[PDB]
């Protein structure tokens, strides 16, 4: 679960710290963090919805890292990225609503959808960051 | 032309630019790549001994606990001296920075126990065959150290050895090792390091052919940007550095083949030319022979020029007209953007003048400029031909269009596609002439001139192949530079006599000649190299200067490590570096980060550096006098002593601070009314054995020195190592008595030994292989020259 | 006084930013400004309470660092820490009590705690950090 955290905080402090002007050391840290990530996701493949009028979208990964040689990031930089988040955020979204409707009395405090259970394994706790939400 | 010398050399005296020309090159070609320092030794900083250790009033225990001491103690006298030596370490530890690291090249044996065990490294093995048999051990240890086997796992390529180190030397050795920079290796990525251009362009054969182990590593060629904008103030330096990146050119512009004979040529030349009629100033015009070599210098000249980002003149002749017609040529082509003004002022106005505008009949008034816009251009709003005015706002207007940003940040200031080999400038550049034909002075000149000129317009069939070739040539090799290039005004010239130019253009045929594939590589190979040793000194130059500011070392700081910089660089000779410019390059470096690595180590000395100092054998940190009998402390170890583990109650005096800024008694007035002070700082040492001394109250001695000789480097102090036993001095505990010293130290006690804590596992990766040079598992190859093509696509060099 | 502000953020943005498995690099800047910390204390002594119903709990300081060194945290990493953490927070709480009960006609602006009048000593000033809240 903690993981499913970060995959945001990853993205907010970066469709916000990502923009067209900053000195690249400004987000050095973040990158790293960032790069990280998509590393340990491709390969493996998403199931979400499939329960009432929720769709079954099949979600896959293989994308290419990040810039390491750059001094102030010039716009090509940003849409090369952004391009990127974006579909990590639609991603998201459907994880997010998928485990926000499944409902558990045994145990119900745990995760449910196949798509979450699937995070809380050991070879993702890579990630989980900044906790300060 | 003596009074000229010594002026022109006063200048080579603020240029770091090597002598000789050639001398450059060597230096380049040589700039070795950076050897990997893979490693052996765990590395430490401290083994652990026996040591004698009497109880309270007690003799030899007969016990010997284990304590951790320090190989190579060697520590200077005064809290200054000790920040000093760190930062030693601190260049050290990063010339000793291991790249990567494997295991298995460290096995031993664990002599004892069940399991063949293989344990970490040599001092691993020792301790564990040592602690064995010290039958002090419970016996929870002889069993850890038996049972506990290696990890071994064929797939995947892990190794987990058991180890022992130690909490500062695990800290080490650790990061090593979650820092191996070193990123796996594809055919994919050999691929890549390939120009995102060159492989499109057709002319040349890519092809793989050795595979790759997933064994497969490199170390990132790490190519960040300038960092430091030199563009904008250290012209000196820029001087050196393109003359260097020009030379580095020369070597490669492939020489041409398939000229005219030179003779041929210049013999219709002089049936064409009408040499001797009348004109007073003859053979000047002809010196432009050695045209088999003028042309291939007057080539590579031209290209080097352009790429490494120089400027320069003109051995103009003023006489010979047509050494002046061929000037068009260049300014149709070579942008004059990189052409120092001046020398371009001559070049137009000697056309402007001694040509169109009288043969052509216009101002017969024949001009004047001055030194803002320029002849060639103004020329134009003030000409009626067309053709004739076209020329002029594209040569005034064909700027070098420096704007580029390619395969990844190469700002390689590029050349319009027109130019390129859309070519026409010169058919225009032809078309404009040939309709220069008239009036105005004496015959044997319109003669002459336009004569000329059909030279030029016939040839200008070939002609055009020139552009192509440039164009492709320069728009190729460029391809493979990595430092970005900012256009500046260099300091220093380049020579080109319009004689060779002249020849190359009239005398080139359908010769087709470009880059060898070995040839472009080699190419890339050193700025490569270059840059990797720019960036990476840079990074550890930072790290140094900036470690140099918190050590508080307000000593060196300016030249001291600037010159060592320069001189891994090669590139130039220092001394000849005026001082304004040494220093403003400290003031740029020290506002930069820090490589992650270098960075990440300080920060690691520096919270244990506290530790080592009184960690050490000789020297404590500083002593107290409280002039008040006071009571002998007892530590296991030293037996009976007089140590203080803690000041609090006394002032505190920054010896560094005294010595350094001399003395004003205040010590010298507390000393005398006999006061409570303290010393603080790294200081020398005494141990003694005389009871009897510390009844004479020897300790209360030393001090009253320091006065006389406004120093206090001879401030040994004194400890009473005080054991019930290695003392013949011990008519003491025989009777009835409690030790009266009347001052102690600040050495902190040695830290004990705790087996459990040192003891830590080992993630090393398992079985590499290190590949440096890379690209030689290129296989490539090459069509025939006569068949190449440029972004046109039509081919480079068409005519049949 | 500011010194106290610190002392927390430093806890926050550390049970937050330190869990098993995030990648060092990400409080390389932070870990620093924490063994800063455990430094200056060491090696002194409070005293909290002894006014009405308020415990008077003493407390003492001697604590080991941490290795810097590792590329991602191993969970054994953080309990290690965690155990250190619990006893700064009982602590702080302890700390904030005592000085939010005492008023003073005279300076009620100012420290009036043993505890506090203590820190706004100059020898602690090494702490300060990230006054944002």
């Amino acid at each position: 679960m903690d993981v499913l955290y970060s995959l945001s905080k990853t993205l907010k402090d970066a469709r916000d710290k990502i923009v067209e002007g900053t000195l690249y050391s400004n987000v050095s840290d973040l990158i790293q963090q960032f790069n990280q990530m998509i590393i340990t996701m491709n390969g493996n493949e998403f199931q979400t919805g499939g329960i009432g009028n929720l769709p079954i979208r099949n979600w896959n990964f293989d994308f290419g890292l990040l810039g390491t040689t750059l001094l102030n990031l010039d716009a090509n930089y940003v849409e090369t990225a952004r391009n990127t988040i974006d579909y990590f955020v639609d991603f998201v979204d459907n994880v997010c609503m998928d485990e926000m409707v499944r409902e558990s009395q045994r145990n119900g405090i745990a995760p449910q959808s196949d798509s979450l259970r699937k995070l809380s394994g050991i070879k993702f706790k890579r990630i989980n960051f900044d906790n300060s939400s | 032309e003596h009074q000229k010398e010594v002026q022109y050399e006063i200048l080579q005296k603020t240029i770091p630019t090597f002598e000789p020309k050639e001398s450059i090159l060597k230096k380049l070609e040589d700039i070795k790549p950076e050897q990997v320092k893979k490693q052996t030794k765990l590395f430490r900083i401290f083994e652990p001994r026996q040591l004698p250790v009497y109880r309270a009033n007690g003799e030899k225990e007969l016990r010997n606990r284990w304590y951790w001491k320090l190989k190579r103690d060697t520590l200077p006298d005064g809290d200054y001296d000790v920040r000093e030596y760190f930062l030693n370490l601190y260049d050290q530890v990063l010339t000793e920075m291991p790249d990567y690291l494997l295991l298995k090249d460290m096995a031993v044996e664990n002599k004892n126990s069940r399991d063949a065990g293989k344990v970490v490294d040599s001092e691993t093995a020792a301790i564990c065959d040592a602690i064995f048999q010290d039958e002090e051990t419970e016996g929870v240890v002889r069993r850890f150290i038996a049972e506990m086997r290696q990890r071994v796992q064929a797939d995947r390529n892990v190794v987990n050895y058991p180890s022992i180190l130690h909490p500062i030397d695990h800290a080490f050795n650790e990061y090593f090792l979650q820092h191996q920079l070193v990123e796996p290796l594809n055919n994919d990525i050999i691929f890549n390091y390939i120009p995102e251009r060159i492989r499109n362009d057709v002319n040349y054969i890519l092809n793989m052919d050795r595979n790759l182990p997933s064994t497969a590593r490199y170390i990132r060629p790490n190519l960040l940007q300038d960092r430091l904008n030199l563009h904008d103030n250290f012209e000196s330096l820029w001087d050196t550095i393109t003359t260097s990146n020009y030379i580095l050119a020369r070597s490669v512009v492939p020489d041409l083949k398939e000229l005219v004979s030179t003779e041929a040529q210049i013999q219709k030349m002089s049936q064409d030319l009408q040499l001797e009629a009348l004109t007073i100033q003859s053979e000047t015009q002809f010196l432009t022979g050695i045209n088999s070599q003028a042309a291939n210098d007057c080539f590579k000249t031209l290209i080097a020029a352009m790429l490494s980002q120089r400027t320069m003149s003109l051995d103009f002749v003023t006489t010979n007209y047509m050494s002046l017609i061929s000037g068009m040529w260049l300014l149709t082509v070579v942008p004059n953007d990189m052409f120092i003004r001046e020398s371009l002022v001559a070049c137009q106005l000697a056309i402007i003048n001694t040509i169109i505008y009288p043969a052509f009949g216009m101002q017969r008034m024949h001009y004047r400029n001055g030194d803002p816009q320029t002849p060639f251009q103004i020329a134009e709003q003030q000409i009626q031909n067309f053709q004739v005015a076209n020329w002029l706002h594209f040569v005034n207007n064909n700027q070098f269009r420096q704007v580029v940003i390619d395969g990844v940040l190469n700002q390689v200031l590029n050349d319009n596609i027109r130019n390129g080999h859309v070519v026409n400038q010169l058919m225009e550049a032809l078309m404009q002439l040939s309709r220069q034909q008239f009036p105005t002075m004496p015959v044997d000149y319109k003669r002459s001139i336009q004569r000329g000129i059909l030279l030029l317009s016939n040839r200008l069939g070939q002609l055009v192949d020139l552009t192509r070739l440039l164009a492709y040539n320069y728009e190729t090799l460029m391809a493979c530079i990595t430092m970005n290039m900012q256009h500046v005004q260099t300091l220093t010239t380049e020579k080109l006599q319009l004689t060779s130019v002249t020849s190359l253009c009239m005398l080139i045929g359908n010769a087709t000649v470009i880059p060898s594939p070995q040839t472009l590589f080699h190419y890339y190979n050193v700025n490569v190299n270059f840059h990797s040793n720019y960036n990476e000194r840079i990074n550890d130059a930072v790290a140094i200067i900036t470690a140099a500011n918190r050590l508080n070392l307000y000593q060196k700081k300016m030249k001291s490590i600037v010159e060592d910089f320069l001189k891994r660089l090669q590139i130039f000779d220092i001394s000849r570096v005026p001082d304004d410019q040494m220093y403003r390059l400290r003031d740029r470096l020290r506002l930069l980060p820090v490589e992650i690595r270098r960075l990440d180590i300080f920060n690691l000395i520096l919270m244990n550096m506290e530790q080592i100092e009184r960690a050490s054998d000789k020297i404590a940190q500083g002593v107290i006098i409280a002039y008040r009998d006071m009571q002998l402390e007892r530590d296991e170890m030293y037996g009976y002593v007089n140590i203080a583990r803690n000041l609090d109650g006394f002032q505190q005096i920054n010896l560094e601070e005294l010595m350094r800024t001399g003395d004003y008694a205040q010590i010298t007035n507390m000393l005398l009314n006999n006061q409570p002070v303290a010393l603080v700082g790294a200081l020398p040492f005494i141990t003694d054995s005389s009871v009897i001394s510390l009844v004479a109250k020897l300790d209360a001695t030393v001090f009253a020195q320091i006065v006389k000789l406004r120093k206090v480097d001879t401030l040994k102090p004194i400890l009473y190592k005080i054991n019930s036993d290695s003392n013949d001095f011990y008519l003491v505990a025989n009777y009835d008595w409690v030790p009266t010293s009347t001052t102690k130290v600040y050495k902190q006690i040695p830290q004990q030994f705790d087996f459990r804590a040192s003891m830590h596992m080992l993630t090393s990766n398992l079985t590499f292989t290190v590949y440096s040079d890379l690209l030689a598992f290129v296989s490539a190859d090459t069509v025939e020259p006569i068949n190449a093509v440029a972004f046109d696509n039509m081919r480079i060099m068409n005519e049949l």
